[PDB]
């Protein structure tokens, strides 16, 4: 789409005195973290090292701007997540509470002991306010 | 209690086929699915139970619910109930001009017949009348009556073809005038003769039982994300089965946009009706109205089939959204709602509101650091606060305990409300982005006012101003309790 794509832009003017865009392989991801997507060193050394690969590897737009169009592609969720949430939120208080958790899950099959329940909500938490927001069920689906 | 039309008097104004409804009661509660339905043309019903053939995707011509081409659809859209908007009857065209050419063969148009029968019915739903007998060059017609100002009509005493004309005087949307000529109407190829095409059903959504989901997902495939030992990323999988075999909707190419479950569904229907012994192939073709994003529409009453065999019928939209709500996203039910409400649909410019519970809890939740650069994107028509975001959301507390949890997270909500003031206090730079800090700023607020509200009304004044490192989360540590 065109917004998976007009967002990205933004980032280039977050930390990277080289002015006219040029950050490198020993701070790219603090582009991607800060964003979407969470790859490990692993996955940040083969993906960067095929497309701009000269002597310093320089970093720029045709090139981020083309690497999700493959990692940022299969995943194009976030719809098809964001939807997910309104489904165990029944109750439309905005936020995934332990009960909310388990009348779903009673249902896909598996009836939970309401201790389990207690405890994906606990991990699944985040801020710690006792219950998932869709930020967090966000992360906690991805990262 | 809602005003809502129950019973015959719904089905009744549903514009569904009777005897198909009924029909479809059977896979309502046989799959304990809530099954509904747009509107569908009432001219067009008879016709449909006649078995004329119903339009796909392929035609996109709206049918006529006036004059004699009313319940068919008219190639010349400007018969049809658009009748008058331009841009419209305009838009109706083309789609008919590319049905006809970029299909050569599947479609085309015949000339408008309608025969003792029909003029029948429609002369019941007061649509046209039988007048005069008109003779022009050696051929008889009766002027066909209509409660129209622009055209005029007529039937052949020979082949029953429908002419029309426009009236002396007067001209048409798009500054014609003509003389008799044949209405003609959209046709299907079916078997080398042309068939006509009319109305299909239009299911407005389709929502199973969370339950129901279940058959769909192989109890293999299953049973692993479950039998998972870990119990965080558990869920994921769990919820990911979810999405798969319950969401993430795909081009069929002539179906639409659906899934698996919708288009298995859809044959069910068409089965069913079918053996009602409807001759003229599916009536329900190409899936639901939530994954119509583009040209979003909305209509006044929704047809409902409940996984109970019942007929409720919403008499607004404030209605049907308000059923929805209570019956089928709050009884644990899969339902998913048009990515384009809320939103300002692209194609037609459409603003369709509905509610949407993660909005709802917007202002006492604090943005992700992306969410925060998408603020940043779709504003951008003329700094290191995306930190701030992505550290309290650090999905690696997972081995906190939530004391600690509301703790390092009041703190980094409160680090981030420093970046968001730093700036709203440095030069003006634009009131577009400013009337954005001030939003974070109150949510930013409101959420760590809301951790704090299980142990602060003012606890800002006195916490770090200005150092840095390590000795400020320091400081911290006491200015709590
Ligand atoms: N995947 C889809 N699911 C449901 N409706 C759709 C889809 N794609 C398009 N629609 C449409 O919304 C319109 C309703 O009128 P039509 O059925 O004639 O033509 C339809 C399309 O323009
Ligand atoms: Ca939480
Ligand atoms: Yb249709
Ligand atoms: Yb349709
Ligand atoms: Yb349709």
């Amino acid at each position: 789409t065109e917004e998976q794509i007009a967002e990205f832009k933004e980032a280039f003017s977050l930390f990277d005195k080289d002015g006219d865009g040029t950050i490198t392989t020993k701070e790219l991801g603090t582009v991607m973290r800060s964003l979407g997507q969470n790859p490990t060193e692993a996955e940040l050394q083969d993906m960067i090292n095929e497309v701009d690969a000269d002597g310093n590897g320089t970093i720029d737009f045709p090139e981020f701007l083309t690497m999700m169009a493959r990692k940022m592609k299969d995943t194009d969720s976030e719809e098809e997540i964001r939807e997910a949430f309104r489904v165990f939120d029944k109750d439309g208080n905005g936020y995934i509470s332990a009960a909310e958790l388990r009348h779903v899950m009673t249902n896909l099959g598996e009836k939970l002991t309401d201790e389990e329940v207690d405890e994906m909500i606990r991990e699944a938490d985040i801020d710690g306010d006792g219950q998932v927001n869709y930020e967090e069920f966000v992360q906690m689906m991805t990262a | 209690r809602i005003d809502v039309l129950k019973g015959e008097k719904a089905l009744k104004a549903s514009g569904l086929v009777p005897e198909h409804a009924d029909a479809f009661k059977k896979i309502a509660r046989e799959l304990n699915t809530y099954i509904l339905f747009r509107p569908v043309n009432k001219l067009a019903t008879n016709l449909i139970k006649s078995g004329v053939a119903t339009k796909g995707l392929n035609v996109h011509g709206k049918s006529s619910d006036w004059g004699p081409v009313a319940g068919y659809i008219p190639f010349d859209q400007d018969l049809s109930k658009k009748h008058g908007q331009q841009l419209a009857v305009e838009k109706g065209n083309l789609e008919n001009k590319k049905s006809i050419t970029e299909h050569e063969g599947e479609i085309g148009k015949i000339p408008l017949k309608l025969d003792h029968l029909r003029i029948e019915e429609l002369k019941e739903n007061g649509i046209i009348l039988k007048g005069k007998k008109e003779i022009d060059n050696g051929k008889k017609y009766y002027l066909l009556e209509s409660n129209n100002q622009v055209y005029e009509f007529r039937i052949s005493d020979e082949n029953n073809e429908v002419q029309y004309k426009t009236k002396e005087g007067k001209i048409t949307v798009l500054g014609e005038k003509f003389n008799w000529r044949n209405i003609e109407v959209m046709a299907k190829n079916v078997e080398g003769v042309l068939k006509p095409l009319t109305a299909d059903y239009d299911l407005f959504a389709l929502a199973p039982s969370l339950t129901e989901i279940k058959k769909q997902i192989p109890q293999k495939e299953w049973d692993k994300v479950v039998n998972t030992p870990n119990s965080l990323e558990k869920q994921k999988g769990v919820t990911n089965l979810l999405i798969k075999y319950g969401i993430e909707r795909k081009p069929d190419s002539t179906k639409g946009t659906l899934s698996n479950w919708q288009k298995q569904m859809l044959d069910r229907l068409n089965e069913a009706v079918k053996y009602t012994g409807y001759t003229g192939g599916d009536v329900v073709n190409h899936g639901t109205e939530q994954d119509n994003e583009e040209f979003p529409e909305k209509d006044n009453e929704i047809f409902i089939i409940n996984p109970e065999g019942e007929f409720i019928l919403t008499k607004n939209w404030e209605m049907t959204g308000r059923f929805i709500e209570k019956n089928i996203t709050g009884k644990d039910y899969l339902y998913y709602f048009n990515r384009s409400y809320n939103k300002i649909a692209p194609g037609n410019k459409a603003y369709i509101e509905w509610t949407d519970p993660i909005t709802k809890a917007k202002i006492n939740t604090i943005p992700t650091s992306a969410e925060f650069i998408k603020n940043l994107s779709s504003i951008r028509r003329s700094k290191k606060i995306a930190g701030y975001l992505s550290d309290y959301y650090n999905s690696a507390n997972h081995i906190f305990s939530q004391e600690k949890k509301r703790k390092i997270s009041i703190f980094r909500g409160i680090q981030a409300y420093n970046e968001i003031e730093n700036v709203l206090k440095s030069k003006q730079i634009a009131p577009e982005y400013k009337n954005y800090f001030q939003y974070l700023k109150e949510r930013i607020t409101n959420q760590v006012q809301l951790l704090l509200t299980h142990q602060f009304k003012l606890l800002y004044k006195q916490l770090n101003f200005t150092e840095n490192e390590t000795d400020n989360f320091e400081v911290f540590q006491k200015i709590i309790d």
